[PDB]
Protein backbone atom coordinates (compact mmCIF):
# COMPACT_ATOMS: atom_id res chain seq x y z
CA UNK A 1 0.00 0.00 0.00
CA UNK A 2 0.88 3.95 0.75
CA UNK A 3 2.13 2.97 4.30
CA UNK A 4 4.76 0.42 2.49
CA UNK A 5 6.14 2.87 -0.14
CA UNK A 6 7.26 5.75 1.70
CA UNK A 7 8.53 3.56 4.44
CA UNK A 8 11.05 1.95 2.34
CA UNK A 9 11.77 5.12 0.74
CA UNK A 10 12.70 7.02 3.87
CA UNK A 11 14.77 3.88 5.33
CA UNK A 12 18.66 3.76 6.21
CA UNK A 13 18.92 7.45 4.67
CA UNK A 14 21.71 9.65 6.86
CA UNK A 15 20.62 12.42 4.12
CA UNK A 16 20.11 15.87 5.67
CA UNK A 17 16.19 16.49 4.68
CA UNK A 18 14.45 20.05 4.85
CA UNK A 19 17.72 16.63 11.10
CA UNK A 20 18.47 13.77 9.19
CA UNK A 21 15.98 12.28 6.58
CA UNK A 22 16.54 8.66 8.14
CA UNK A 23 14.54 9.79 11.72
CA UNK A 24 10.74 10.24 10.10
CA UNK A 25 8.55 7.78 11.63
CA UNK A 26 5.75 6.93 9.19
CA UNK A 27 2.84 4.54 10.85
CA UNK A 28 -0.36 3.45 9.17
CA UNK A 29 -3.56 4.13 11.19
CA UNK A 30 -6.19 1.79 9.50
CA UNK A 31 -9.12 2.77 11.90
CA UNK A 32 -9.39 6.53 10.34
CA UNK A 33 -7.79 5.73 7.49
CA UNK A 34 -4.68 8.06 8.06
CA UNK A 35 -1.06 8.42 7.92
CA UNK A 36 1.04 9.20 11.14
CA UNK A 37 4.11 10.92 10.38
CA UNK A 38 6.55 11.95 13.08
CA UNK A 39 9.48 14.17 12.48
CA UNK A 40 10.34 18.18 12.70
CA UNK A 41 8.06 21.25 11.36
CA UNK A 42 9.51 21.10 8.20
CA UNK A 43 9.87 17.02 7.18
CA UNK A 44 6.00 17.02 8.19
CA UNK A 45 5.12 19.31 5.79
CA UNK A 46 7.61 17.86 3.34
CA UNK A 47 5.82 14.35 3.51
CA UNK A 48 2.68 16.60 3.28
CA UNK A 49 3.17 17.70 0.03
CA UNK A 50 4.36 13.93 -1.29
CA UNK A 51 1.10 12.70 -0.59
CA UNK A 52 -1.48 15.46 -2.14
CA UNK A 53 -0.10 14.04 -5.36
CA UNK A 54 -0.37 10.21 -5.00
CA UNK A 55 -3.91 11.04 -3.79
CA UNK A 56 -5.71 10.72 -6.94
CA UNK A 57 -9.62 9.58 -7.83
CA UNK A 58 -9.41 6.65 -10.25
CA UNK A 59 -11.52 5.67 -13.08
CA UNK A 60 -13.37 2.18 -14.14
CA UNK A 61 -12.88 -0.04 -16.62
CA UNK A 62 -15.07 -3.10 -17.50
CA UNK A 63 -13.55 -6.35 -19.32
CA UNK A 64 -15.88 -7.97 -21.76
CA UNK B 1 45.34 50.00 -9.50
CA UNK B 2 47.48 46.78 -9.97
CA UNK B 3 46.24 45.86 -6.15
CA UNK B 4 42.92 46.72 -7.40
CA UNK B 5 42.91 44.12 -10.43
CA UNK B 6 44.46 41.30 -8.55
CA UNK B 7 42.57 41.37 -5.35
CA UNK B 8 39.35 41.57 -7.29
CA UNK B 9 39.99 38.76 -9.72
CA UNK B 10 41.35 36.00 -7.12
CA UNK B 11 38.04 36.96 -5.34
CA UNK B 12 35.46 36.26 -8.45
CA UNK B 13 36.92 32.73 -8.98
CA UNK B 14 36.28 32.00 -5.34
CA UNK B 15 32.71 33.27 -6.14
CA UNK B 16 32.08 31.71 -9.49
CA UNK B 17 24.70 21.55 1.15
CA UNK B 18 21.94 20.19 -1.10
CA UNK B 19 18.45 19.72 -0.12
CA UNK B 20 16.90 16.43 -0.54
CA UNK B 21 13.47 16.13 -2.79
CA UNK B 22 11.12 13.82 -3.87
CA UNK B 23 9.90 13.23 -7.44
CA UNK B 24 6.79 11.29 -9.06
CA UNK B 25 6.98 10.69 -12.03
CA UNK B 26 4.45 8.75 -14.17
CA UNK B 27 5.09 5.97 -16.66
CA UNK B 28 2.33 6.14 -19.78
CA UNK B 29 4.03 3.26 -21.81
CA UNK B 30 4.99 0.74 -19.89
CA UNK B 31 4.49 -1.38 -16.06
CA UNK B 32 6.21 -0.57 -12.77
CA UNK B 33 6.37 -4.13 -11.54
CA UNK B 34 6.99 -7.55 -12.41
CA UNK B 35 5.72 -9.97 -15.05
CA UNK B 36 5.11 -13.95 -14.14
CA UNK B 37 3.97 -16.92 -16.71
CA UNK B 38 3.90 -20.31 -16.43
CA UNK B 39 5.22 -23.21 -18.73
CA UNK B 40 2.93 -26.20 -17.13
CA UNK B 41 5.43 -26.62 -14.09
CA UNK B 42 7.89 -23.55 -13.53
CA UNK B 43 7.60 -19.52 -12.97
CA UNK B 44 9.39 -17.27 -15.19
CA UNK B 45 9.62 -13.54 -13.74
CA UNK B 46 10.62 -10.93 -15.96
CA UNK B 47 12.33 -7.58 -13.88
CA UNK C 1 26.47 13.95 -3.28
CA UNK C 2 26.92 10.21 -4.05
CA UNK C 3 25.45 7.68 -6.43
CA UNK C 4 24.95 5.37 -4.19
CA UNK C 5 22.63 7.21 -1.75
CA UNK C 6 19.46 7.34 -4.69
CA UNK C 7 16.37 5.61 -3.21
CA UNK C 8 13.64 4.24 -5.59
CA UNK C 9 10.58 2.86 -4.74
CA UNK C 10 7.65 1.20 -7.06
CA UNK C 11 4.81 2.81 -6.38
CA UNK C 12 2.07 0.82 -7.96
CA UNK C 13 -1.26 2.03 -7.21
CA UNK C 14 -0.98 5.04 -9.78
CA UNK C 15 2.11 3.36 -11.98
CA UNK C 16 4.91 5.71 -10.62
CA UNK C 17 8.01 6.00 -9.46
CA UNK C 18 9.20 7.35 -6.41
CA UNK C 19 13.00 9.06 -6.66
CA UNK C 20 14.88 10.68 -3.68
CA UNK C 21 17.94 12.37 -3.98
CA UNK C 22 19.04 15.75 -4.25
CA UNK C 23 17.89 18.75 -6.62
CA UNK C 24 20.64 16.94 -9.37
CA UNK C 25 20.08 13.82 -9.33
CA UNK C 26 16.16 13.67 -9.58
CA UNK C 27 16.31 15.36 -12.73
CA UNK C 28 19.37 12.92 -13.64
CA UNK C 29 16.33 10.10 -13.44
CA UNK C 30 13.84 11.90 -15.35
CA UNK C 31 16.09 12.48 -18.21
CA UNK C 32 16.61 8.49 -18.17
CA UNK C 33 13.06 7.62 -17.81
CA UNK C 34 11.61 9.51 -20.52
CA UNK C 35 14.01 7.78 -22.98
CA UNK C 36 12.56 4.31 -21.65
CA UNK C 37 9.35 5.19 -22.12
CA UNK C 38 8.09 4.57 -25.42
CA UNK C 39 4.93 3.35 -26.91
CA UNK C 40 4.94 -0.18 -28.33
CA UNK C 41 3.87 -2.24 -31.70
CA UNK C 42 1.67 -4.96 -31.74
CA UNK C 43 2.78 -8.60 -33.83
CA UNK C 44 0.33 -11.07 -34.36
CA UNK C 45 1.81 -14.95 -35.26
CA UNK C 46 0.42 -17.48 -37.66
Amino acid sequence: GIATAIERLLQGEEQPLGAAAGNIKIVAYPDTNSLLVKGTAEQVHFIEMLVKALDVAKRHVELS
Amino acid sequence: YVDMVVNAATMMDKQNLGRQKIGVMRLNNTFVGDRTYNLRDQKMVIP
